């Protein structure tokens, strides 16, 4: 969301539900992070990918979309590791997998194997304070030992 | 400017509100994040009636969520725009309502009422100058009822000068599973008849027959219902918020509405309904759309009005029309049926319109008509109420909060008081 | 536009987007750039699926100023004048760290 | 120039002096080394109200922290910036004080004051003229008051033309894990309210209530409690440090606040606190910065104002405002509560406006406030006194020592004459 103003990362879980076709969107409260208390992003249920350009017969005025427009819906086959995806009015980036996942995908849709990319952010190290160089009263050992802390 | 600011109670009215709430929004293009895709001058020009504007290019609702259950709360935040609204108005609490009316207006009351009122004042003191509030909540829902009576009570006295909306949807006339509902739908009914001045009520089962008349889809969801019932009190509010010739003010409505103080409750009804062929099979002619607006199946509120009489009956227009075809229309509807029109006042249609017609149909309209048709629904209750009084059965839970049946006699008395005048003004 | 979108018609009864924020001026020069900032929002949040200082010049400053830039004191026997000038190059480079 | 000097005492002093600093540090942008990464021209201008400036570069403070403990100093050092701190500057003893105010005020500052003496007349004269001192201790901190009482009352005729700020953290109404906090406290503050001019009062519940009300992290860190009593104390300091048309100076503050000479004891108020959803959901303006501002929870210091009356009022705010937009908050605020006012005092308020405003938000606000809010808290102090002298239990310890009892009486006449004194002049 660092597109927004006051935007940020997150990272979530989708569960594809096989049985039904149906998908979700879950939730990471770790902790001290201001978020409320909440299970969920978006329940369980159906998510209409591409229609029909007519629906003024049919408007979202009246019964929302059905058989009678849906061009095609989200299908398994389009989930990818390595791409984003749109949803909602929002792009997400895949980047992991689960072992029972990328052997499933290895035999049931045929899916050769996508590791899993770094998404983390990382930082250089800082270094220790050394020692003033030798005033020339002192001793070049001890005065080490003195001057630290 | 000159605003309003919602109020919903009650679960039903939790489902009520997110589909209406979603309805605007989609009419008024913003997106499902809240950065809205700048296309029409107009819906951008009159948006601070209701959204609020703060950083970012996002319009927050000015809607308060009342609550006592956490998994409605939670599931109607998890829904398409729950993040839409505010963490600051999701003002909730732990305990059950135990659907026992009593519990929801005494003892749970007093814990909710300070933090509620601390929120609505907060928006009210945000705002400039209310036209009022819709309080939108189920006489027959028992968090709903418990709640409502101590919130309109209070609002009453502090801003007096304003519009205290009601929308309500009345018990079943066969079924409905709670079997404790006569005894709280009369509990609220004796204060909002008191307190209110305008109510639209709506049952169930008339959705459910429309179902079968016109939308004919054999498996429909409370959402639909709720997006039907989105789609009245949306047309309602249409007038306001766009440019045009009409009266918008809801006290011009009402003032043109209600002859009498006591009579407070009116029965909606609504413009085309359209099945699968007919969406290009049908003759979009104003006289088809006057003649399915009154026809009897297309109301959904009580019953058929062919019992009782017509008093008052408005119907506001949208779209691209012109003043003399309603005119007219309103003429043939009068000769049609004069003798159903009451000889106290002729003259009794009401109309104005505005010209921006809804995305995906141009013409359209709603229609509001108070007419003496409520008699079955509540000479009917009152015959329950007095038949499970007879015996004071399931009235423990009652008395354990400490309740009296005096309360139920006087309230009963004034219902009764109603049903005799409203029978006397127009016989 | 319409008629103007570079002004809304003194005494608009409506009302606008961006509200607050750049704010406190004349009018119609308000509208034009709150204009402006609805279209720059605008386009930012499309960005459709991307992953797909006068206190001193040339010449220094005036006597008796105030304020402690970097030095001066270790360093001094010149005119005031000339210090501060001196100090607005030397601040390029030993006490760089001005910016 | 003009300038102030810092005084750390107590581990509530170790606490907050490190927290402060370092925030001052990351306000005018210096890194931990200590090396500046120019950002600002005007930091750079007016850095030197605070930090003096060496040979190299580095930014010292013109702090002095003071202890008796050597393992919290060396956890200080521990800490990110103790590189921002001075050997010499450490000043400490040999022993631990067991926190006893008499061991504080009798015996072990006969060894160290004089040092802390030494240290501050040394920079005194490496400064020019200060306005004058700062004092972060807790009045019922055992090492704090012991410490404090002496070196105020030795530099006060040391200096008797300066301001002294003291701050101090009141002893939790519910929770000290100290037992003989009251006979510190008592003790403590009748030299107090003998010798300062101005005291910040604050308390860690209202910390605790306002993490549970917007921090909304569930478990805070006392670290991140010192943020925000920094960030406060910080804000009523930002005066000084900044060009804009506003009025710095704290003796401005003190004649403008001030009604008799023995009042001290303010309560702090803080400007937005904003939270997970708020970020995106608050539209930061005028309005609604004074409504959150003037709330009687967002307030930290003691307890409600409302059951007594405010007699004067005064607000720094910092952004790109106009007067005209806060003259009107005043006015309209003012009119609300033309009642909790004094007619004895009209138009108690007072403001101060910066154009420069803290990093990482844009319009903010500080508030101070003197009102009739303090009774209660040295009323339950006193009260607890008379319980526990009822009895003179533990009595052993400062008897040993070598303090008598007329000097709890006459503590003791003292503060009820400060319960008096507050009581008449507002009842
Ligand atoms: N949302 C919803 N409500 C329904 C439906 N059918 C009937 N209702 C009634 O509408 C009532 C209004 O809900 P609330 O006002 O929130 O009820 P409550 O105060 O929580 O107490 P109860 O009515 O006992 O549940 C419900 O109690 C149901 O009795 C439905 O399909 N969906
Ligand atoms: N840094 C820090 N200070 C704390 C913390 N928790 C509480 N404090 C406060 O610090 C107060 C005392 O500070 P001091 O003035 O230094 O007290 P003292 O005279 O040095 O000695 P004691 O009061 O016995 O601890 C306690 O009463 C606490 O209210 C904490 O977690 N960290």
């Amino acid at each position: 969301d660092t597109d927004s103003l006051f935007g940020e990362c997150r990272h979530y879980i989708i569960h594809y539900y096989l049985m039904d076709d149906t998908v979700e969107i879950r939730e990471v409260h770790e902790r001290n992070n201001g978020r409320d208390p909440f299970p969920l992003l978006m329940n369980r249920q159906r998510m209409p990918k591409v229609l029909v350009e007519n629906a003024k017969n049919f408007p979202k005025c009246v019964l929302e979309i059905s058989d009678q427009e849906v061009l095609e819906w989200y299908t398994a086959k389009d989930f990818i590791v390595g791409k984003p995806l749109t949803i909602l009015g929002r792009t997400f980036f895949i980047y992991d997998c689960d072992p029972f996942t990328r052997q499933f995908y290895k035999d049931k849709f045929g899916m050769p194997d996508l590791p899993p990319v770094d998404v983390t952010k990382k930082e250089p190290p800082p270094v220790k304070q050394e020692l003033p160089p030798y005033n020339g009263y002192g001793l070049i050992e001890d005065s080490a030992q003195n001057c630290f802390a | 400017m000159r605003e309003i600011v919602h109020l919903q109670a009650g679960q039903c009215g939790n489902q009520i509100g997110a589909k209406f709430w979603e309805v605007i929004s989609d009419e008024h293009g913003i997106d499902p994040t809240g950065t809205y895709h700048g296309d029409s001058d107009l819906q951008l020009e009159r948006i601070n009636v209701y959204y609020n504007e703060a950083t970012g290019g996002k319009y927050v609702p000015r809607a308060v969520l009342v609550d006592l259950e956490p998994g409605t709360m939670d599931s109607v935040r998890s829904g398409p725009f729950g993040q839409i609204f505010r963490p600051d108005n999701f003002v909730f609490g732990q305990s059950g309502a135990g659907n026992n009316w009593a519990k929801g207006h005494y003892t749970e009351g007093a814990e909710l009422v300070d933090s509620v009122l601390d929120v609505v004042r907060k928006e009210a003191e945000s705002c400039d100058c209310l036209q009022g509030f819709q309080l939108t909540h189920s006489l027959g829902g028992g968090t709903g009822s418990g709640m409502g009576t101590l919130l309109i009570s209070k609002i009453r006295e502090e801003y007096p000068d304003r519009i205290m909306n009601t929308f309500s949807v009345v018990p079943s006339p066969k079924v409905s599973d709670t079997v404790v509902e006569p005894y709280n739908a009369t509990l609220s009914v004796h204060q909002l008849v008191e307190n209110t001045d305008e109510t639209y009520c709506i049952d169930n089962e008339a959705l459910y027959d429309i179902c079968f008349r016109t939308l004919k889809l054999t498996t429909p969801t409370y959402g639909d219902l709720n997006h039907l019932v989105s789609a009245t009190m949306s047309g309602v509010t249409t007038c306001l918020r766009f440019p045009g010739q009409l009266n918008a003010d809801l006290r011009k409505l009402a003032v043109n509405m209600v002859p009498f103080p006591r009579l407070h409750f009116f029965m909606p009804g609504f413009a085309p309904l359209t099945s699968r062929g007919s969406q290009q099979y049908r003759a979009l002619t104003v006289p088809e759309l006057t003649q399915q607006m009154f026809d009897a199946k297309n109301m959904m509120a009580a019953c058929d009005p062919r019992h009782g009489r017509y008093l008052t009956v408005a119907a506001v227009f949208r779209g691209r029309m012109s003043m003399k075809e309603v005119d007219e229309q309103m003429l043939n509807v009068q000769n049609k049926n004069s003798s159903y029109f009451v000889e106290w006042i002729p003259n009794n249609v009401k109309t104005a319109v505005c010209d921006i017609p809804p995305r995906g149909l141009k013409m359209s309209a709603t229609f509001i008509g108070n007419s003496t048709a409520i008699q079955e629904l509540f000479k009917r209750i009152s015959e329950q109420f007095t038949a499970m009084f007879r015996r004071k059965a399931f009235l423990h839970w009652y008395t354990g909060e400490g309740m009296d049946e005096m309360e139920f006699t006087e309230a009963e008395s004034n219902m009764n008081d109603l049903v005799s005048e409203y029978q006397q003004y127009q016989d | 536009p319409n008629l103007i979108q570079r002004k809304a018609i003194s005494g608009y009864a409506g009302f606008v987007p961006r509200f607050a924020w750049v704010m406190g001026m004349n009018y119609r020069d308000g509208v034009t750039q709150a204009m402006d900032d609805f279209d720059k929002n605008q386009f930012v949040f499309r960005h459709p699926v991307c992953a797909l200082t006068t206190i001193y010049r040339s010449q220094g400053l005036i006597p008796f100023y105030m304020g402690f830039i970097p030095s001066m004191q270790d360093n001094y026997a010149l005119t005031f004048g000339n210090s501060t000038r001196r100090a607005y190059q030397k601040e390029l480079d030993r006490r760089s760290h001005t910016l």
